[PDB]
């Protein structure tokens, strides 16, 4: 309470820094799009199996859109890519993660233990060790303190919608996770109570409705076409009495904007 | 980055967290290093993963400055700037005479900044002891090690327990509390602090209990009224030996109105309550600081 501030405007600094290249796909010659959301979604799946936390899955996200930014991968070896980063990201975040033997489980044995290994070696070379990235969830639990007052509902499913925002690089690879935070947090809270994206944190992020507009409009569109979307992975996850059951939630008509 | 070839050992300090600490020398520049060195032959270490993130962004005059990492096939190295000694074998080799208030107030002060500087950017050290704490021969001091340290998120989750020497473990953890944020790091200092006034451990526990009864002794047995939830908590229990809280002069006799202040801020067991490195950067007890020099060894 002390460093609150300073943190925030730290975790701004480096959101910049550590922001992927947005057009990346269109450079990747054999990866697309599609493919991407595919092992996100089984990421999700891996993040359940062994009791992860969420922080975990945004950050190894975060890792293969910066690996996948300046490195070219075949499809037969973007899971191994998605592995040696949920193997990183678990170290970073967790207190215990899984040991290697079980990540090689979870791939279909379709790579040996050295092969993640060396994974790891690389993707640490081409991020360059800086792997203490900021994440949607690290802004979404800093808004969570100006509720007023606080309510579980509204952090389950804003957690549920910047999650679902993972799945998708077009059109959200080109918004910074302040910004989605910003969206999936006003989306919840409106759902959930009515009430709007508030002046404290208008005051605190220097966010805007009409800033968040074009990547509120976007996440909105998520929101409404969820249960068509070809992967379906966090909307199971999100129906457990852990998070409340908030993906079972309808989804709002309009935004009135 | 660099090459092996350009360092040459010169000798071995000793092990910390994690790997052998080495003094090498730069053959082209002429620097002076010092090299962690860290087998990989399970990969890399989470430890490793974690000091080297968080200490590439870390660039205080007050915390050891990360120069390089040498990535080679199954080793890999850290390269630090050499300062002269850590604060251990500093106080092994102090004479009783040895280390005078002006120094210990300068220490503490550049300290403070230095953990300021982490807790603004979402760190936690979890490790502050003797050890861990490097000084040159001009008056600087530095936190190193940064091994357990880890990033935390506002608020804070529930983190390994396991965490901090026990001579220097806040009552937060021995209490087991299912958070810990900042303020643990507050207390280490603390105790590092009456160290270096007293030549001698503040409280020298050899188990869990003996470090929570030997914190009750000195600043008196916790209750509702000092530290509300303290009955609550998971491993408190009402059969704890009731303790009156002694005089701070008597704690820490050669030390004057505004350190006696200072310390007990530092080490007030309510962790809201406690002082924050940056607030304790305008105490009374600071006006006077300046940057003395330390003997040689
Ligand atoms: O001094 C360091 N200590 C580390 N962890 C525990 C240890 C304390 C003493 C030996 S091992 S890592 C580390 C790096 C480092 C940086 C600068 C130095 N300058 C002078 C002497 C030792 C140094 C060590």
């Amino acid at each position: 309470p002390d460093y609150h501030e300073d943190i925030h405007t730290y975790l701004r600094e480096m959101e910049v820094k550590c922001k992927p290249k947005v057009g990346y796909m269109k450079k990747q010659p054999d990866i697309t799009n599609s493919m991407r959301a595919i092992l996100v979604d089984w990421l999700v799946e891996v993040g359940e199996e062994y009791k992860l936390q969420n922080e975990t899955l945004h950050l190894a996200v975060n890792y293969i859109d910066r690996f996948l930014s300046s490195m070219s991968v075949l499809r037969g070896k973007l899971q191994l890519v998605g592995t040696a980063a949920m193997l990183l990201a678990s170290k970073f975040e967790e207190i215990y993660p899984p040991e290697v033997a079980e990540f090689v489980y979870i791939t279909d044995d379709t790579y040996t233990k050295k092969q993640v290994l060396r994974m790891e070696h690389l993707v640490l070379k081409v991020l360059t060790f800086d792997l203490a990235a900021p994440t949607v969830n690290q802004f979404l639990t800093q808004y969570f303190l100006h509720q007023q007052p606080a309510n579980c509902k509204v952090e389950s499913l804003a957690m549920f919608l910047g999650e679902l925002s993972l799945i998708d690089a077009d059109p959200y690879l080109k918004y910074l996770p302040s910004v989605i935070a910003g969206a999936a947090f006003h989306l919840a809270l409106y759902t959930v109570t009515g009430q709007s994206w508030p002046e404290s944190l208008i005051r605190k992020t220097g966010y805007t409705l009409e800033s968040l507009k074009p990547c509120l409009m976007d996440l909105h569109q998520t929101y409404l076409k969820a249960p068509q979307h070809a992967q379906q992975s966090i909307r199971e996850k999100y129906k457990n009495s852990k998070y409340h059951g908030v993906s079972l939630l309808n989804p709002p008509e309009t935004l009135n904007l | 980055p660099g090459s092996m070839e350009n360092f040459q050992k010169v000798e071995k300090i000793g092990e910390g967290t994690y790997g052998v600490v080495y003094k090498a020398r730069n053959k082209l520049t002429g620097e002076v290093v010092a090299l962690k060195k860290i087998r990989l032959d399970e990969g890399v270490p989470s430890t490793a993963i974690r000091e080297i993130s968080l200490l590439k962004e870390l660039n205080h005059p007050n915390i050891v400055k990360l120069l390089d990492v040498i990535h080679t096939e199954n080793k890999l190295y850290l390269v630090f700037e050499f300062l002269h000694q850590d604060l251990k074998k500093f106080m092994d080799a102090s004479a009783l005479t040895g280390i005078p208030l002006p120094l210990i107030k300068s220490y503490l002060f550049q300290l403070l900044q230095g953990l300021a500087f982490c807790h603004s950017h979402r760190v936690l050290h979890r490790d502050l002891k003797p050890q861990n704490l490097l000084i040159n021969t001009e008056g600087a001091i530095k936190l190193a090690d940064f091994g357990l340290a880890r990033a935390f998120g506002v608020p804070v989750r529930t983190y390994t327990h396991e965490v901090v020497t026990l001579w220097y473990r806040a009552p937060e953890i021995l209490l087991g509390c299912k958070y810990y944020s900042t303020a643990v790091d507050i207390w280490s200092l603390g105790c590092i602090f009456a160290e270096m006034v007293t030549r001698r451990a503040l409280f020298p526990g050899d188990s869990e209990i003996d470090q929570l009864f030997r914190i009750f002794r000195t600043l008196g047995t916790p209750d509702e009224v000092v530290w509300p939830g303290v009955t609550s908590m998971p491993d408190y229990k009402p059969s704890f030996p009731k303790w009156a809280r002694q005089d701070f002069s008597k704690v820490v006799p050669p030390l004057d109105e505004d350190g006696r202040s200072l310390l007990s801020q530092m080490l007030h067991y309510d962790p809201n309550k406690r002082i924050s490195a940056k607030a304790a950067l305008a105490h009374p007890f600071f006006q006077d600081v300046t940057k003395p020099v330390p003997h040689l060894r």
